[PDB]
């Protein structure tokens, strides 16, 4: 039985009513549990049969539907309900999950300040040239990164990296990672990174000149 | 009150076995069921199976026939999954949870590792001016990172540790400061490796 | 073979069977196929062993007949606290021998401080008895129908206070409310039947593999919202 989430995401204030709803391949009657979970915890169980409230769990919380479509539905939404909330079928083996719904803050949309990062003369000692490319306090998540070595489109020697939503600010950071080899970085030039975010008329390229 | 508590975080090598523990305390675990449910990394739940001690039955999910082995020993009121021929997907935190159908009660959940990269150490990199601090090529996690020994935590994005190709994971570290203050304020990045006992501090010079 | 005898109201053994279609409904209390939810087949062949079968355990698979949940001897009410039981069964006194699931829950009467939960629907059973004579033992049909279902059976009241008995045209329409409000209290509560129908496909299951010791001439058994 697979389990359908939707949305994936949700951007959310204190106060706003939530819904989140849950798809099941085939009818499940009212076999479907609710669970919330925040990063490094283990799941805590919400509504259980669709509809009913598990003890200690604040009222706030109310489950609804039958058959194959569910909803979670989270009234005046605190501080402590940005999480991760998933539901479960409960009526055949295995126990499926669905692939949860991220529950995070709103914010005004905030362009990324972009900044690129030769490797250091450290690194390249080593036989190894890392280039780091860095958007900094951005929101939303949603962000597109593009290298260039000599107006060359690189792909498959990146890794990008996002931190957690900040606790101060509501915004993402990003960092992509281009790896080379020593040589492969000797051989070239100009090192571009290009971003495209929300905030942004048009995207915005830093670069620099190897040595 | 009952309460889960399962055994430490475990690094294991391809083809290996991990056997995971689960101690129920407050309730006398006779008249229940314990469920063992995995979690990879960016990943959702994962249910494995289940074990009702006071009878030792056991019942696990299709895709893990012949690879788990789920047991309890009434007396420690404790409960075990054993995962054989270990492969670098099962990479992932196993909970341990109580009930069958629902769970209302969980453990905190056992970290378990797969990779045939043995326990090398970090290497520290500047990056000059926003002044950033790279961690290169260590194994296994985690890595502390405080800017003047923690005195500098205003606008510091620590970005989680990325797996690379060579199977050794790479964290790195950002800050956001001001262009005057660069020429007199000696920023340096802290970082410190435990299962290998690396103490790096590092300088940042543009 | 006996396609004569195929939901002629009248239970055939030798024609119960899955093949037959548990003599056409006739052999499971109407029901047409009891683990038609259940995603292994043979199931039914298990439901009968008094022992756990773990991959016939799940709701749609009607929990293996309880043996994964009740293993040992509270799988059943003593025999010689069963006629104690049925006498003593929503008495309006709590008698704590008879404060299990396995013998009936006393009738809610040591429960009489914690709210009803009520499972969806109405559970609707035709006993070929008439009212007045069902209502003569209904304190031991209920006592004995919560003891099978492992869950607090009651008979739905209407709006002047009466139980919900009408007869059958000869018999009985019975309409009974399952309450969960001590199913729930633990240790396993996941093995609680939601709605009523899902109590009556677990009835027809056990009338269909001939283990149902109910002293009633049950007909049928059915859900109803
Ligand atoms: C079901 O179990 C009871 C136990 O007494 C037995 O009498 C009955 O014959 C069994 N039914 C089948 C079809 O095996
Ligand atoms: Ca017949
Ligand atoms: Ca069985
Ligand atoms: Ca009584």
């Amino acid at each position: 039985i697979q389990m359908t989430q939707s949305p994936s995401s949700l951007s959310a204030s204190v106060g706003d009513r939530v819904t989140i709803t849950c798809r099941a391949s085939q009818g499940i009657n009212n076999y479907l549990n609710w669970y919330q979970q925040k990063p490094g915890k283990a799941p805590k169980l919400l509504i259980y049969d669709a509809s009913k409230l598990q003890s200690g769990v604040p009222s706030r919380f109310s489950g609804s539907g039958s058959g194959t479509d569910f909803t979670l539905t989270i009234s005046s939404l605190q501080p402590e309900d940005f999480a991760t909330y998933y539901c479960q079928q409960y009526l055949q083996y295995p126990m499926t999950f669905g692939q949860g719904t991220k529950v995070e803050i709103k914010r005004t949309v905030a362009a990324p300040s972009v900044f690129i990062f030769p490797p250091s003369d450290e690194q390249l000692k080593s036989g190894t040239a890392s280039v780091v490319c860095l958007l900094n306090n951005f929101y939303p998540r949603e962000a597109k990164v593009q290298w260039k070595v000599d107006n060359a489109l690189q792909s498959g020697n990146s890794q990008e990296s996002v931190t957690e939503q900040d606790s101060k600010d509501s915004t993402y950071s990003l960092s992509s990672t281009l790896t080379l080899s020593k040589a492969d970085y000797e051989k070239h030039k100009v090192y571009a990174c290009e971003v495209t975010h929300q905030g942004l008329s048009s995207p915005v390229t830093k670069s620099f000149n190897r040595g | 009150q009952v309460q889960l508590v399962q055994s430490g975080a475990e690094v294991k090598k391809p083809g290996s076995s991990v056997k995971v523990s689960c101690k129920a305390s407050g309730g006398t675990f006779s008249s229940y069921t314990i469920s063992w449910v995995r979690q990879a990394p960016g990943q959702g739940l994962e249910w494995m199976g289940w074990i009702k001690p006071r009878w030792g039955a056991a019942h696990y999910a299709q895709k893990f026939q012949g690879r788990v082995t789920i047991t309890a020993d009434e007396s420690t009121s404790t409960a075990y999954m054993e995962l054989s021929s270990l492969r670098s997907e099962d990479t992932a935190v196993y909970y341990c949870a109580r009930g069958s159908f629902w769970f209302g009660y969980w453990g905190q959940g056992t970290l378990v590792t797969v990779s045939s990269a043995s326990t090398k150490g970090p290497s520290v990199f500047p990056l000059a001016p926003a002044l950033g601090c790279l961690v290169k090529d260590y194994f296994p996690e985690p890595v502390t990172v405080s800017w003047n020994s923690g005195a500098l935590t205003s606008g510091v994005h620590t970005f989680p540790a990325v797996l690379q190709s060579s199977g050794l994971y790479s964290l790195s570290s950002v800050v956001t400061v001001p262009s005057s203050s660069l020429g007199t304020q000696t920023y340096i990045c802290n970082v410190n490796h435990k299962p290998s006992n690396t103490k790096v501090d590092k300088r940042v010079e543009p | 073979a006996c396609q004569a005898k195929r939901g002629d109201q009248r239970c055939d053994r030798e024609c119960n069977s899955p093949g037959c279609g548990w003599d056409g409904g006739d052999c499971s209390l109407s029901v047409g196929d009891p683990w038609r939810q259940c995603e292994a087949l043979q199931c039914w062949r298990l439901f009968n062993n008094s022992r756990c079968d773990p991959a016939c355990s799940s709701p749609a698979c009607l929990y293996d007949n309880f043996d994964c949940h009740a293993g040992g001897r509270e799988r059943t009410c003593n025999p010689v606290y069963e006629k104690y039981c049925a006498d003593h069964f929503a008495d309006g006194r709590c008698d704590q021998g008879c404060n299990t699931e396995e013998c009936g829950w006393d009738g809610l009467d040591c429960a009489s401080e914690v709210p009803a939960l009520l499972a969806r629907g109405v559970l609707v059973l035709t006993v070929l008895l008439p009212p007045e004579e069902l209502l003569r033992s209904s304190a031991d049909f209920l006592q004995r129908l919560s003891a099978i279902l492992r869950t607090s059976l009651r008979f739905r009241l209407d709006a002047h206070g009466q139980a919900m008995v009408f007869p059958y045209h000869i018999g009985s329409v019975v309409m009974l409310e399952i309450d969960n409000r001590l199913c729930l209290q633990s240790p396993e509560n996941d093995h609680c039947f939601p709605d009523a129908q899902s109590a009556a496909d677990y009835l027809g299951a056990l009338s269909a593999v001939e283990r149902l010791d109910f002293p009633y001439p049950l007909r049928d058994v059915r859900g109803e919202p």
